[PDB]
């Protein structure tokens, strides 16, 4: 559980998705 | 998932796959919790209306895949059900009303580039996150379109798909629908005015409704997917089960089992 | 349509 929610392949190399933003943007 | 794209590889590495032994078929959608616990919704496994109950020995679980069909070798992990926990207050009668079912795992899966637990939210991150306008992520390897006679070409996927789509109001979910809505539901999608499109459909229940909080940079499961009228409709507006509202439960489980 | 998964499984 300590480390769920963080994406290796994303958080973990500080890299977004592509569509990633379009989340944030509406929050 | 209508009207999404393609996931890139390891975006969503807390799907799963629910799929059936004998014959071969994608039964649901699901999500992995931890390394031995997987969240999915109870209709995937128990809808008398539709002759379903199955048993653990009748299904897997795939973890860390991205083709909907290839068996990919050293890249998914396929797991064992030791146990299946039903909500017990599950209604399936009616409306679906607490659509949520907990499945252990014999042995705990190895974590991956492709396979990653996603968190559920505490009171703090559902009151933050779970507002109408804000978009929370699906992903599903169901139909790509309404079931329909007149539609033209494959009707499920290649890989993954993604849809992003905004959560809408409570009286707004209410009024779009005959069908009784509770508090351990939630609706999502674009409204009419918004002339855009998206949504799960048949063969994604049981996937994650997730929302990334700017808090603490994780991803958070808020929902699952449970149910709709047709998909993408008009007017129309996709349900899923509401996982804070659930989360005792969730913990009940997990603390006993 | 799936490709066959190894008969371990199962
Ligand atoms: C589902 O089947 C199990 C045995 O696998 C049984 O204990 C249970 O009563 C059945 N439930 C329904 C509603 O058919």
């Amino acid at each position: 559980e300590a480390d769920c929610g963080l994406r290796p392949l994303f958080e973990k190399k500080s890299l977004e998705d592509k569509t990633e933003r379009e989340l944030l943007e509406s929050y | 998932i209508v009207e999404g794209s393609d996931a890139e590889i390891g975006m969503s590495p807390w799907q799963v796959m629910l799929f059936r032994k004998s014959p071969q078929e994608l039964l649901c959608g699901a999500s992995l919790i931890s390394d031995r616990w997987v969240l999915t919704a109870a209709h995937c496994l128990l809808y008398p209306p539709w002759d379903k109950n199955f048993t653990e020995n009748d299904l897997l679980v795939r973890i860390g895949k991205h083709s909907r069909t290839r068996y990919e070798r050293n890249i998914e992990k396929i797991s064992m059900l030791e146990k299946i926990y039903i909500h017990p207050r599950y209604n399936w009668r009616e409306n679906l009303d607490r659509d949520i079912a907990l499945m252990k795992l014999k042995k705990p899966v190895a974590f991956s580039d492709y396979i990653h637990p996603v968190c559920l939210p505490d009171r703090e991150t559902a009151a933050s996150l779970l507002q109408a306008g804000y978009k929370g992520r699906v992903t599903g390897w169901g139909n790509l379109k309404e079931t329909w006679t007149a539609n033209v070409g494959k009707g499920q996927p290649s890989v993954l798909q993604v849809v992003n789509l905004p959560i809408v109001e409570r009286p707004v979910c209410k009024d779009s629908t005959r069908i009784r809505i509770t508090d351990n539901m939630f609706c999502a999608g674009y409204k009419p005015d918004e002339g855009k499109r998206g949504d799960a459909c048949e063969g994604d229940s049981g996937g994650p409704f997730v929302m990334k909080s700017p808090f603490n940079n994780r991803w958070y499961q808020m929902g699952i997917v449970s149910w709709g009228e047709g998909c993408d409709r008009d007017g129309k507006y996709g349900f899923y089960t509401h996982v804070f509202r659930l989360k005792k439960w969730i913990q009940k489980v997990i603390d006993q089992f | 349509d799936f490709e066959e998964i190894p008969e371990e499984y199962l």
